[PDB]
DNA sequence: CTGCCGAAGCGAGCACTACTGTCACACCTATTTTAAGCCCTTCAATCAAATCATCTTTTGGTTAGGATA
DNA sequence: TATCCTAACCAAAAGATGATTTGATTGAAGGGCTTAAAATAGGTGTGACGCTCGCTTCGGCAG
C-alpha cells in the first residue's frame, strides 16, 4: 500500500528498503501486489529512471573527506551525477535498461563517471573496492553493464580520427569520456 | 546494515552437476524401474524428485531417443543390486581418477 | 440527670482483564509451454604481475691511455 | 715507486629491461527459477471475530 502510494507522489522508493523491515520475500510480496494490483485495478506510474538517481547518488561518502576516502578519493556531486546523466540517457537509447534491473546500470554508471573524474588516482580502483569505502554493496550485474558499456564507448571512439588515433582500449577509454 | 540493500533472484542455488557414470546408471534405472521419479528418488538418495525431473526435462530435449532404448532395454529390478553398483562405480571413478 | 444554649470551628460566591470455539477457505497437490533476467559453482581459456636472465652507467680501480710531483 | 684522472672495461652497485610462469581475470555453461494461462481433485491448519454569613460540634450549668 505505501509502495502503491509513494508511486501516485513518485517519492522514490525501492522494493529492498521496505522488505527489510516485514519479513517479507520477493515471491510472497510479489505475488502479493500483483494480485492487489490486479484485484483492485488501479493505475500507478512507474519507477522513473532519473527519479531515483537524485536521491541515490546523494547517499555516497564520496563529497567530502574521511579515512576511508582520502581527497584523492573525493570528488564533487555536481560532476558525477551529471556524468552518470549522461550515461543513463545513453543507456535506454541503446536498449540497455529495458528488461533489466536499472541499479546495476547506475552502479556501473557511477562507479566509471568517478573513475574517470581522476583516472589517475582512481584507474587502480576496482567495484568492490570502491563501495566498500562508502559503504555501499554493488550487484553482480553491475559486471555485465559494465562490459556492455566499455563494448558501446569501444564503438563510439572508432568515429572520430582524434580519438581513433589512440587506439583505445578498455584499459585507456575511462579517462577519454570527457571528450567522447 | 545499510540503505543499500541489493536484492535479485536467488533460486537458482549452486546444484552439484551431474555425473556422466550417474547419468548412466540414470538411464539404467529408467530401463529397470521406469520413470517413477519418487522411486528413482530413493534410490539415488543424493538427489531428490524434483531432480530426477529435471534431469528428465533436460535429457528429453535431445536423448529422447535414449530414454526409449533404454525404456525398452529391460532388466529385473532390485535395489540393493542398483544401490551396489551406484556406489561401487562412483568408487572406481575415484580411483581412476 | 436531662438537655438548652453558649463558644470554637470549617465552608464558598463575588471579587473593573478476553476468550474461544466453529468454520471456511487459504492452502495445497499435479503440470507445461515461453522468454528475458537473475542466480551461485565449475570448467576452460586467457590475461597480468613478480621474478629471472640480461644489458648498461658509475664508483673502485687497473692496464694501459695519460699525467704531475 | 705511491697516486689520481679516467678511455676501456672487470666487479659490483644500481639502474632497468624482455620474457616466462604463476596469480588473476574471464565466458559460458553447469544448474535453477519466476510472470502470463488452464485447472479440479483431496486435505488441514490458520486465524476472522479574601473573606463573612451559613452551618456543625460539644461541655456547664438550670430545673
Amino acid at each position: 500500500c505505501v509502495l502503491i502510494t509513494c508511486r501516485q507522489h513518485n517519492w522514490p522508493l525501492t522494493m529492498g528498503a521496505i522488505c527489510t523491515l516485514l519479513y517479507a520475500d520477493l515471491d510472497v510480496f510479489s505475488s502479493t501486489y500483483m494480485q492487489i494490483v490486479k484485484l483492485l485495478g488501479l493505475d500507478v506510474p512507474s519507477l522513473c529512471l532519473a527519479e531515483l538517481v537524485k536521491t541515490y547518488c546523494s547517499s555516497f561518502k564520496l563529497f567530502q573527506a574521511s579515512p576511508s576516502v582520502p581527497a584523492k578519493y573525493v570528488e564533487d556531486k555536481e560532476k558525477m551525477l551529471s556524468r552518470t546523466m549522461q550515461l543513463v540517457e545513453l543507456a535506454n537509447e541503446t536498449w540497455l535498461v529495458t528488461g533489466r534491473h536499472p541499479l546495476p546500470v547506475i552502479t556501473a554508471a557511477t562507479f566509471l563517471a568517478w573513475q574517470s573524474l581522476q583516472p589517475a588516482d582512481r584507474l587502480s580502483c576496482s567495484l568492490a573496492r570502491f563501495c566498500k569505502l562508502a559503504n555501499v554493496d554493488l550487484p553482480y550485474p553491475a559486471s555485465s553493464r559494465l562490459q556492455e558499456l566499455l563494448a558501446v564507448l569501444l564503438r563510439m571512439a572508432e568515429q572520430l580520427a582524434w580519438l581513433r588515433v589512440l587506439r583505445l582500449d578498455k584499459r585507456s577509454v575511462v579517462k577519454h569520456i570527457g571528450d567522447l | 546494515g545499510s540503505t543499500t540493500t541489493y536484492s535479485s533472484f536467488r533460486k537458482n542455488y549452486y546444484s552439484k552437476p551431474w555425473s556422466n557414470k550417474e547419468t548412466d546408471m540414470f538411464f539404467l534405472a529408467i530401463s529397470m524401474v521406469g520413470t517413477d521419479f519418487s522411486m528413482i528418488g530413493q534410490l539415488f538418495p543424493h538427489r531428490a524428485r524434483i531432480e530426477i525431473k529435471n534431469k528428465f526435462k533436460r535429457e528429453e530435449k535431445t536423448n529422447g531417443w535414449r530414454i526409449d532404448k533404454a525404456f525398452q532395454e529391460k532388466r529385473p529390478f532390485d535395489f540393493d543390486f542398483f544401490a551396489h553398483l551406484l556406489q561401487k562405480v562412483l568408487a572406481e571413478e575415484e580411483k581412476r581418477k
